[PDB]
């Protein structure tokens, strides 16, 4: 740990990572190109504690993360194409993944759900041009 | 008229079972109960109900299904769809599942979790 900073307002810290939880449902795909528009992500957890946290702040609503896949057959990645590699498995047959209050689960482009952005920590700014 | 911590409009009453599951799954647990998963009478009923979730959760699942072999939307109650009734957006290309966002009315994958609302009277 370089050392210790805050996130930005309205953001969550936990571990090396800030979590951004949204306040009226979208699609999937207008959920990322808004992550994108923050210098950030769809939601991504790489620790247990990152997960424990997502699942418990979560609340009643569902929340749209990282994960797609191009098919039911072919395998899980997150937004910037590493695979998943995590033992919680995704529920569902579908090709998008969101935050049941059992775990995570998939559902199609246009369903209407909240999402979560995740950005990694900072004390100063550096740009994605 | 209804049940404790059930909520009553228009001669029936309702209950918004707090976990998400699947569509069969939620069918199943308002049919053990002496209940339905709901059928739309009126464009008011949705507003209703889309107004006691607004809180809660951003869709939830009606008795609405799309079966691949007939192409037809069929109510949990033998009907077919009265398509002037309702606009349905989304994919009809494999089997699916109408779950009520906000604003809309959606075709989901049936194994998709939602909040589910439980009808009776
Ligand atoms: C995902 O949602 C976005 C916004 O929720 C949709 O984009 C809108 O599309 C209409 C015409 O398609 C425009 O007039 C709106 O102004 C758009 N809004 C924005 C913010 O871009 C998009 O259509 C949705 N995608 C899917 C697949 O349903
Ligand atoms: C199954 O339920 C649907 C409603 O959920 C019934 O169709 C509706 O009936 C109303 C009231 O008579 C009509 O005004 C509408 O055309 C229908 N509503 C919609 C939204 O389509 C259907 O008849 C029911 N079947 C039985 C056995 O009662
Ligand atoms: C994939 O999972 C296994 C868990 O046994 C682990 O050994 C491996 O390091 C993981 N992949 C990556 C990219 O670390
Ligand atoms: C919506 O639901 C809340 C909570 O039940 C209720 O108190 C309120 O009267 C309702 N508001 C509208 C606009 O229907
Ligand atoms: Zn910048």
């Amino acid at each position: 740990i370089t050392g210790y900073a805050a996130c930005p307002r309205n953001w969550i810290g936990v571990g090396n990572k800030c979590f951004y939880f949204s306040e009226y449902a979208s699609n999937w795909t207008f959920s990322q190109t808004f992550c994108k528009a923050q210098e950030a992500e769809l939601a991504r957890f790489d620790t247990e504690e990152e997960l424990n946290f997502l699942s418990r702040y979560k609340g009643s609503f569902d929340y749209w993360i990282g994960l797609h896949r191009e098919s039911s057959e072919h395998p899980w990645k997150w937004t910037d194409n590493t695979q998943y590699n995590y033992s919680l498995s995704i529920r569902g047959v579908e090709r998008y993944a969101y935050l049941n209050d059992i775990g995570i689960s998939s559902a199609r482009v246009y369903a209407d759900k909240r999402w979560s952005c995740s950005r990694l920590n900072s004390g100063t700014h550096h740009h994605h041009h | 008229k209804c049940p404790k911590d059930w909520h009553s409009h228009q001669d029936k009453c309702f209950h918004v079972s707090q976990t998400s599951i699947t569509w069969k799954g939620s069918l199943a647990d308002c049919g053990g109960k002496g209940a339905t998963l709901l059928l739309v009478q009126d464009q008011e009923e949705l507003r209703f109900l889309r107004n006691l979730t607004k809180r809660i959760s951003s869709s939830f699942w009606i008795g609405l299904s799309y079966t691949l072999s007939d192409e037809k939307w069929k109510w949990i109650n033998g009907s077919t769809l009265n398509s002037d009734a309702l606009n349905i957006t989304g994919d009809t290309e494999k089997d699916s599942c109408a779950s009520v966002s906000q604003d809309k009315v959606l075709s989901e994958s049936c194994d998709s979790d939602n909040i589910w609302i439980c009808q009776k009277e």
